[PDB]
């Protein structure tokens, strides 16, 4: 019963990462939870969005542990405000 | 009259190959075969010149794997030369890509895509690019809502290295040449290291010729299309018409590679060689029609061995075109003396086979299993390469049990 | 090239054994065979080293009947040495029996019983005994309502005679050793007088070895487990890797019995013998895979005879591992020169075969019928023992009819 009541939670707590981590770190998250995207924040505390990494991004790389910062999407980064429909 | 019934004949199911001492594993076996000085294969497999087996798609797939494809003759002289040219120009990494204009609708693009390309650059005198992932966010609508502002284009002459890089930077898989260089285009230039090629690095290809009135014109255009070998293909090559056609083609094109029509005796093999054939294709009724209808046939193992024995007196090559039904028959056919085997029925239902009609998947599936069996057989025989299988492997004659 | 097709080959269905004068009945026939000076069987049957045929249960049953079991190699080095040790220590009449405590429930006992023992003695530092008939008067409850007061126990060292007597007196079938001596344990020491044993009276057993990186360590532990024979088992023993592995094992363990991998020619039999093999196992494609996939094979009767002829020049032994399908094939295989036959598919579904998955009942059922047919064949041939069948029995070649 509790599993059905908690199904549609609306993700307020998004799974994130930092440019310090390796590209392997990102694959772990994607493969573990069947997730296709990881938003990258500047630090664990001042969670400030710097980038996002995704599988189509992983396709363009031969297996590598390069810093996700030189791998992620940063220049034409698209966000929306909280409360947008 | 007295030697009317003296001869004996063996087929594939009458013999087995005998294991010998082996110092090589099946994977370290060399499968290259030199049909002529200018026609070398890396696997001894050739797709037949049949309208159900080999057109440009099959010939490219066969050559990519180290084999050879024979474009069939059930088409006009112009189409066949175009098929040969389409194979010779492949693996260049596209001067004539498909195109649309901003006036067209996305329904036009999807159908042009389905007929397996994933990108369509956007009249007679570049504005955009439309791809498959663009179609996910669309609802046939109109094609003018495409990728129009963020356009990454290269110059004509940009190197592949000057790519796999522009592409990796802009995370895009298509790069128009204001031509087209894709990313599959770049990666297929590395995926096939065993690809059989001519001296200029182009994929080899063959074309089928009969004995008609216009075959001299057909050979002319095929040669003009840089075909690597002409297959003079008839039901009975020991006819005088075939012999004359072989000689006329040899005298007109002295250095052109020639494969000649089905024969099954040493005498016919000598006639075809003396007429000017480089390679002799072997197979006369290998319960097929020829046996039931005409009462004519030669058991294929005997045919291969007798024709191979005659051909290597003259330093020439044999192609085994006949009743190969399992991978183990390839090992027998080559060990009997054949330099390469020709396949038709086995490859007729594959993806690269002509038309959409039994489906057999990619032809790489089949060739892998067939070559895998050959490698296993050469391991048992201790066959270093194909000459050792040909010249040294021994057979055991079996009762049917 | 000219002797490419000279050889001829016979299989089981091509030949029949010819009756000869007979002075012995099928039951008075001797079925013993001496594979080596230290590996003697009383019936010429060996269960194959396959993961579907032979583990410790099959090896014990095979040895009990006078044959031999080959523990398969589809397990770790530690497990296989444990399997060999489990056979060598059997027929002793139990130092490590199953145990429970008064805290457990009868449901624990029944399941421990079902997984075929009938008694469970009742922690780390004897209180009772629980058996199957005790379960009839019980309702899983708790195991403390067991046989606790009337406890008949013996000392460690009590002789079997000092039993079959304590048991007959107290009308009980279990006797704990404050260890375990049962009554089936005592009676199976008499039921199998034909049991093949080593010089110290332990059941013989064999273990399978391949040609990998760790087989030297595998042989080391198997030898440390007192294995009687090592079977170096490969698809092609005439390879240089097998020959080197045979020699390295021989030089490390000079007196260890070695059976070497499938070969089918006299030349390969000589190579395996010269490398250091005691027994040569014969069978290369005896419509199996090897023929269909690789085109390689030797008709088994010809293989047995050619390999036996070579092996007995050197005083060595042949094992016929191949397409035996009826009891009459055993008679043919041995009469062709084989000293023992190896079986796999025939024994794969029996009770002592690995796993619970076609069920074939006890393997004693099958071996009885197979040996019965052999005895009948030797009666027709007048074969006193196995050498007479090998050296004197004649065959008749038959048309397929
Ligand atoms: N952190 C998290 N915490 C909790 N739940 C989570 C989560 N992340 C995901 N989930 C959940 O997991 C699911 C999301 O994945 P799915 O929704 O199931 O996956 P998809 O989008 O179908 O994947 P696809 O493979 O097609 O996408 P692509 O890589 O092309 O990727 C899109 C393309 O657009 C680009 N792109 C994406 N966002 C961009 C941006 N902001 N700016 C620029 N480019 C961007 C990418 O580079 C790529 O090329 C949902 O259930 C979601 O709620
Ligand atoms: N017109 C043509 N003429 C002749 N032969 C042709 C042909 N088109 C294809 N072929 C042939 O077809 C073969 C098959 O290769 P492809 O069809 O290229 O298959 P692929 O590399 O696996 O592409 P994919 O399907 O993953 O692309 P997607 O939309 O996901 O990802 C593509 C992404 O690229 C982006 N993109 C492309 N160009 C862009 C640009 N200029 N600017 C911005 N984004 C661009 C798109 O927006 C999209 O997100 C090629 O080797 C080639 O020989
Ligand atoms: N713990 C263990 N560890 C390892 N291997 C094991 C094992 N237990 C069995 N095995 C193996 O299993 C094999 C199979 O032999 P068993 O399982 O012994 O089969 P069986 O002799 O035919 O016994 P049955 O099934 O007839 O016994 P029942 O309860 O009718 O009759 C038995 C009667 O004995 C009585 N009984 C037993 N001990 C008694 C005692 N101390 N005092 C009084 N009664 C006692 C019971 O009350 C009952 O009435 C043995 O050969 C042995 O190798
Ligand atoms: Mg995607
Ligand atoms: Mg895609
Ligand atoms: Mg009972």
């Amino acid at each position: 019963v509790d599993k059905v009541k908690r199904s549609e939670r609306g993700i307020t707590n998004p799974f994130f990462l930092t440019p310090d981590h390796q590209v392997f770190d990102a694959e772990h998250l994607m493969g573990k939870y069947r997730i296709s995207g990881v938003p990258i924040v500047n630090n664990e505390e001042d969670q400030k969005l710097v980038g996002i990494i995704t599988n189509r991004d992983l396709r363009f790389i031969a297996d590598y542990s390069m810093k996700i910062s030189d791998v992620m999407t940063k220049e034409e980064l698209v966000t929306a405000s909280v409360g947008t429909t | 009259w007295e030697s009317k019934f003296s001869k004996e004949g063996l087929t594939f199911d009458d013999v087995l190959l005998v294991p010998a001492k082996s110092e090589v594993l099946p994977r370290d076996v060399d499968l290259s075969v030199e049909l002529t000085k200018t026609l070398k294969l890396n696997i001894p497999v050739i797709s037949a010149g049949m309208d159900t087996v080999t057109e440009s798609a099959m010939a490219i797939a066969m050559a990519r794997q180290g084999g050879l494809g024979i474009i069939h003759k059930n088409m006009s002289i112009e189409q066949q030369a175009e098929q040969v040219d389409k194979v010779k120009r492949s693996e260049r990494g596209i001067t004539n890509p498909f195109f649309l204009t901003p006036d067209h609708q996305v329904f036009d693009a999807e159908h042009l895509m389905g007929k397996r390309i994933s990108g369509v650059p956007i009249e007679e005198d570049l504005v955009g690019i439309i791809t498959n992932r663009d179609l996910r966010f669309i609802s046939m609508k109109i094609s003018d809502v495409m990728t129009k502002e963020e356009l990454v284009t290269a110059s004509v002459g940009t190197t592949l290295d000057e790519a796999e890089k522009i592409l990796q930077k802009h995370k895009i898989e298509k790069l128009p040449l204001v031509g087209l260089i894709t990313i599959k285009d770049i990666e297929k230039v590395i995926e096939f290291p065993n690809s059989s090629k001519d001296i200029h690095g182009r994929l080899i290809v063959g074309a089928a010729v009969g004995v008609t009135g216009d075959t001299m014109t057909r050979v002319k255009k095929l040669v003009e299309a840089n075909v690597d070998v002409i297959v003079i293909d008839t039901a009975h090559g020991h006819s005088q018409g075939v012999l004359n056609t072989v000689t006329k083609i040899r005298e007109t094109y002295p250095e052109l590679n020639i494969i000649a029509g089905n024969v099954a005796t040493a005498e016919a093999t000598r006639a075809l060689i003396e007429a000017g054939a480089d390679v002799v294709k072997v197979g006369i009724g290998p319960i097929c029609t020829t046996r039931v209808v005409a009462g004519v046939g030669v058991p294929q193992i005997t045919a291969i061995y007798d024709c191979a024995t005659e051909a290597r007196k003259h330093g020439k090559t044999i192609i085994a075109d006949g009743g190969i039904k399992f991978s183990g028959d390839i090992t027998k056919a080559l060990a009997a003396g054949g330099h390469a085997v020709m396949l038709g029925s086995l490859l007729a239902g594959t993806s690269e086979s002509p038309g959409e009609t039994p489906y057999k998947g990619p032809v790489e599936e089949t060739v892998y299993q067939l070559v895998g069996g050959l490698r296993s057989g050469m391991g048992y025989c201790g066959s270093k390469d194909l000459r050792a299988l040909r010249e040294e492997a021994q057979f055991i004659r079996m009762t049917g049990a």
